[PDB]
């Protein structure tokens, strides 16, 4: 929701989310829904951003409407920050269970440490239900299965109230006494012994008697009750797979890029090499989650978020299919309100007026060749 | 000493529930780390918990005696700052 | 958060940042009213808020 | 000398009228920035408390109008008594407005951005924080300050250095909320505590230990008004 | 020696150290012995241990009991730093001489920067004979022939007397006189001219002389009596050779991996392919550096530690010759009084349940491959 307001530059020189899948948007509470995709990393990254050593594959929702039942990148659960490679390809999956009833935009982010929140395109899922319904079992190692969501409350309750009333206690025993004034007066007279009687001394004892002895008798009983306890677990999973992609032969080099200021509308001059074996198109190109597609040569069928979702966004001078070789040059124009609406006009305000985008091929058979394209954005002030 | 001493003790009857171990998905994780998993925090990735995650320098299982006894050592020093502190706030001064 | 309350770095602060407040109030609840709470009386203001 | 606007302390029901118009107005119709819904139900909010309390702050700081000869230490325990009671009333006055605006919405801010708001460029528990509760509780700070300056014997003397301490410097965290914001941007930290930027008002909830001094003054001229009835 | 107090998880998941060799087990004073080996730095790197840029090949033991006459990684002898990568393989070699008679556990270690000693094996070696003959002959650049264990030693010991000396009579000059008592009461009248007259003052001119000039003719005189001095040399050695070694074609996924606490025995189930030629088996697990053997398919020729060798320690469910392709799925049980007496079974207390280790298959002919194995290590309470 507020990656409106995170620089232009930034968002869209970082991470690239692709090939996204909601499995629902209309969930009840207890059941699951998943999102999943690819998301590569530009080589291109933004200097004040640490590279992503230290990673954490995220979801962005106000608060836990949904809990992360698990999540995947390339196979593998990962509860722990994760490290990635600059210029590759991941693959991930996220499972969320419903919680919380009402409509809420959920995001793919991925937290990267010395960086910051990288936010992916957000869908409307609506929940459906009760909150309280929502039973979240789990078994343990020793089985035991539990209710993590109400697990060990009432041990919190009763143990944080015994104490609070102990300590409630001990100053309602001075509390009787008329404090403050006769107290200063007695002081100040040189009576500093003003209520510190040896009964009042003795009370003290006590106190700190019954302390100490419930704190040991304490911590016995939970050994004794709660035999097998690990320590909290932590740590980075550095072996994180990337995906074999074939390397793109359709090459893209910019020639110049501007957008006109003011307006929706940027305009770029690719110069385009099909060293594949078979002629292509241009279909498609996402930058900063944003997809402009040309309806001559494709149309999305993912259910994409509409917001986020040019259909005719993609306007090419000649999209002819690309025959092998041939290279060529074209001008293309990529325009939506969302230019606006996403605040990607702001580039303006960066001190750094660059861009990175994810340019689509697609062959007479119906493949798709993902090519990465980024150089200088010039404001054509009219 | 005492302050330093007696706060991991006082809180262990507390979450120790919580810290029996789980299998979940193939890792092995507590049932508190299990909570951190779950219920989502948007803005807490898991990689700012400044947590124990072990050294060559650390030894199986030292560090919470040693982390209350570090931490009684330093409350000597910071009792002893702020009993100043406080007998500055309660000036009576004029300006 | 519990996933937070650890052995190394909960304890080590916790009570570090925790006995400041308690020390000042006690630095004039106890040589001018001889006042014998003052840190349970800080500890109890936090715990509730 | 008491039992009148100390039980007429309407801060309850202001509070808790945003505590609900918060999770009623705010959740998801302040979400966003946006342009429509957002400056509609947050940012009017913004400027009308802003003006309004620019002008209460004006208006109610008005104890040097109505300031004379204080001379009630020459009284007896009646006229200058009566007159602890009125400042004490102001201070519990202070001390609800201080809680509700360092302890309550402070850790509420808190919360929020652990759910879901990154601060970049805004929050709407923002709104309530900086802007409504700090200007809040330095109002009522203000006045019981200028009340014991004007009214009050034992304060004619020059500006007790402990009372100046349990306000302005509560006051400045307001200012304060450059640090933060500044910190969070070209410095950031997604936390509340590791981040030195948020020690800048760290540094403000000590000097709200000021009441240390005001207490020990209110206990040494009202100690002399009490001394002769012991029993 | 303080291996068994390192966390159990950092020494599985750091460096392995295999292929082990050490020359003698016996050596006289002034006599050489040498270890060799190779050792793998392990990809899946501990967080809070540092990546090794800076690493130093380090002997471990109780002081100069031996000299390090020389070491080399990948041929080059390495006095300074050096730089590893992971999971790379290096050949490393070291040269002892023994100086100090008695019984010594030689252990090979790495320390690495930002993180901390990384112990390899130990190795008990005796010397004997007497240190009053360990000679340590050198030749100079100027040559000059000189024994480094006694070279220099008088001008040392000459010249802190000397100062020591000097000090001293500065200090007797002004003991003989009363001091203290007479001293206060002196100033404490207001005579603080006590014992400072002229003739103390003159000899206080003398002492600042005589030394500001004996500093002057000893600088002189040693650059005149050793005309050549370079500085104290260091600097890290970042061009460090690894092995070309070929990809172990037999490829390991690890399923599932327990260990029984109580108990001295972890179980892992292991799914192996043999993309090789030639049919393979497993022969040993190493891990930690104790290594686990199968008694049926390898049995160790290096005189291994004893107290570190499993020699039946592995226990696999199938160890029937796995022939070319032909992936299957079997239950190793590696087992052994060291998971105990090393504190391996310590994982426990480790924030961090999961392990790594070395895989050796053999062919018929007798070759043998190196596989890395690695997953989490699930605690299964009996
Ligand atoms: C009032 C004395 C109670 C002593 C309890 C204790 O020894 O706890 C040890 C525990 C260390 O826990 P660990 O080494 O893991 O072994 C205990 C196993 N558990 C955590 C399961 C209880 O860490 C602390 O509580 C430090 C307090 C020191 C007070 C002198
Ligand atoms: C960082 C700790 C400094 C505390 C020093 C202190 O107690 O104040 C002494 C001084 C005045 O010293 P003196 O005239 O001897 O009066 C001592 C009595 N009190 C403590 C009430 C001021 O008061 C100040 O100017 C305030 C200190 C700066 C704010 C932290
Ligand atoms: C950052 C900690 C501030 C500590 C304040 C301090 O110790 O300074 C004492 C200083 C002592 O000089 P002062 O008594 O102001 O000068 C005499 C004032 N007259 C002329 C009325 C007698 O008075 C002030 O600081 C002015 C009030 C500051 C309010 C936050
Ligand atoms: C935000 C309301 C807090 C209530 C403050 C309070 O109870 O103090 C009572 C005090 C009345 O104290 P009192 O002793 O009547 O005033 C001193 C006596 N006079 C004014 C005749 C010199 O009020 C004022 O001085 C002005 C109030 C204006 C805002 C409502
Ligand atoms: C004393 C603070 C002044 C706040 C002025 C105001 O009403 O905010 C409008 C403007 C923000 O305008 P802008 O972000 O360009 O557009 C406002 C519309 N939304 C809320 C959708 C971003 O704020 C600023 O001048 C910068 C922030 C104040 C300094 C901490
Ligand atoms: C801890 C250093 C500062 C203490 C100053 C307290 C005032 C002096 C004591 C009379
Ligand atoms: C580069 C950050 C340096 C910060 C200086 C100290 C800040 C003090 C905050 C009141
Ligand atoms: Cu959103
Ligand atoms: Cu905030
Ligand atoms: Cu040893």
């Amino acid at each position: 929701h507020g990656e409106k307001s995170q620089a232009a530059f930034m968002r869209m020189r970082t991470i690239h989310w692709f090939d996204l899948n909601w499995s629902k948007d209309q969930v009840s509470v207890n059941e699951t829904m998943s999102i999943s995709g690819k998301f590569h990393v530009f080589a291109g990254w933004p200097e004040t951003v640490d590279k992503p050593e230290v990673a954490f594959l995220n979801i962005g929702i106000p608060g836990p409407v949904f809990i992360r039942a698990g999540s995947w990148i390339g196979g593998q659960l990962v509860p722990r920050s994760v490290s990635l490679e600059l210029g590759e390809t991941y693959e991930f999956k996220v499972l969320l269970k419903a919680r919380r009833p009402g409509d809420w935009h959920v995001h793919t982010m991925m937290n990267v440490q010395g960086g910051g929140p990288i936010i992916g395109p957000g869908k409307w899922v609506t929940i459906t239900g009760s909150m309280g319904d929502f039973k979240n079992p789990i078994t343990t190692l020793t089985g035991e299965t539990i209710d993590l969501e109400t697990y060990a409350l009432d041990g919190v309750y009763g143990w944080h109230l015994f104490w609070y009333l102990l300590g409630v206690a001990w100053m309602v025993y001075w509390c009787r006494k008329p404090v403050f004034i006769p107290r200063r007066i007695a002081v100040d007279a040189g009576k500093a012994d003003s209520l510190i009687t040896p009964t009042d001394k003795k009370v003290g004892m006590a106190f700190a008697a019954g302390t100490l002895a419930i704190v040991a008798v304490s911590m016995g009983q939970a050994n004794e009750k709660y035999p097998v306890t690990t320590p909290l677990q932590a740590g980075l999973m550095r072996g994180i797979k990337s995906l074999e992609l074939p390397q793109p032969t359709v090459s893209v080099k910019v020639v110049d890029a501007s957008y006109r200021v003011p307006g929706r509308a940027m305009q770029m001059t690719l110069e385009i090499t099909n060293n594949g074996d078979s002629a292509v198109r241009l279909a498609e190109f996402n930058t900063a989650s944003v997809r402009f597609l040309d309806a001559d040569v494709y149309e999305d069928d993912t259910n994409y978020p509409d917001d986020l979702l040019a259909e005719e966004g993609l306007s090419v001078s000649d999209n002819s299919p690309l025959a092998p070789g041939e290279t060529r040059t074209v001008d293309v124009t990529a325009s939506d309100a969302a230019w606006e609406v996403y605040r990607l006009a702001d580039l303006i305000y960066d001190p750094d007026s660059r861009f990175a985008g994810l340019l689509f091929f697609i062959d007479e058979d119906g493949n798709r060749q993902m090519t990465m394209v980024d150089a200088p954005l010039i404001p054509t002030f009219i | 000493l005492a302050w330093g001493l007696l706060f991991y003790p006082g809180n262990w009857p507390i979450i120790a529930p919580l810290h029996v171990p789980v299998e979940y998905n193939g890792m092995m994780m507590t049932l508190a780390d299990l909570q951190g998993y779950h219920y989502v925090r948007t803005g807490t990735p898991e990689y700012i918990r400044m947590v124990e995650k072990g050294t060559l320098r650390t030894f199986g299982k030292d560090v919470a005696p040693v982390s209350a006894f570090f931490s009684g050592f330093v409350s000597i020093l910071i009792y002893f700052l702020w009993h100043f502190f406080g007998s500055w706030f309660g000036s009576e001064k004029f300006v | 958060w519990t996933d937070w309350k650890d052995r190394r770095l909960w304890v080590t602060v916790a009570p570090i940042v925790s006995i400041t407040f308690p020390a000042a109030v006690q630095a004039v609840l106890w040589w001018r009213y001889r006042i014998a709470w003052g840190a349970t009386l800080c500890v109890l203001g936090l715990l509730l808020g | 000398k008491k039992n009148i606007i100390a039980g007429a302390s309407l801060y309850l029901v202001f509070y808790a009228w945003v505590r609900w118009y918060e999770g009623v107005y705010g959740w998801s119709a302040g979400l966003d920035s946006f342009a429509p819904e957002f400056e509609t139900y947050w940012m009017n909010f913004l400027y009308i408390e802003m003006v309004l309390e620019v002008l209460v702050a004006s208006v109610l700081w008005g104890y040097i109008w109505k300031s004379r000869d204080r001379k009630v230490m020459s009284i007896t325990p009646r006229e200058e008594l009566r007159r602890h009671f009125t400042h004490w009333t102001w201070l519990m006055m202070y001390g609800i407005a201080i809680y509700f605006g360092a302890s309550y919405f402070t850790e509420q801010d808190g919360t929020w951005h652990q759910t879901i708001v990154r601060d970049t460029d805004f929050t709407p528990s923002h709104i309530i924080e900086f802007y409504l509760s700090y200007p809040i509780y330095i109002i009522t700070g203000g006045a019981s300050f200028l009340y014991a300056k004007t009214r009050l014997p034992t304060y004619q003397q020059g500006l007790s250095l402990q009372y100046l301490v349990v306000v302005v410097g509560p006051f400045m965290i307001l200012p304060n909320v450059g640090l933060n914001e500044w910190g969070h941007t070209f410095w950031f930290m997604e936390e509340l505590f590791v981040a030195p930027l948020h020690y800048g008002f760290v540094f403000f909830g000590w000097s709200a230990l000021g009441v240390l001094g005001v207490i020990n003054i209110e206990l040494g001229a009202l100690s002399k008004l009490l001394k002769k009835d012991l029993a």
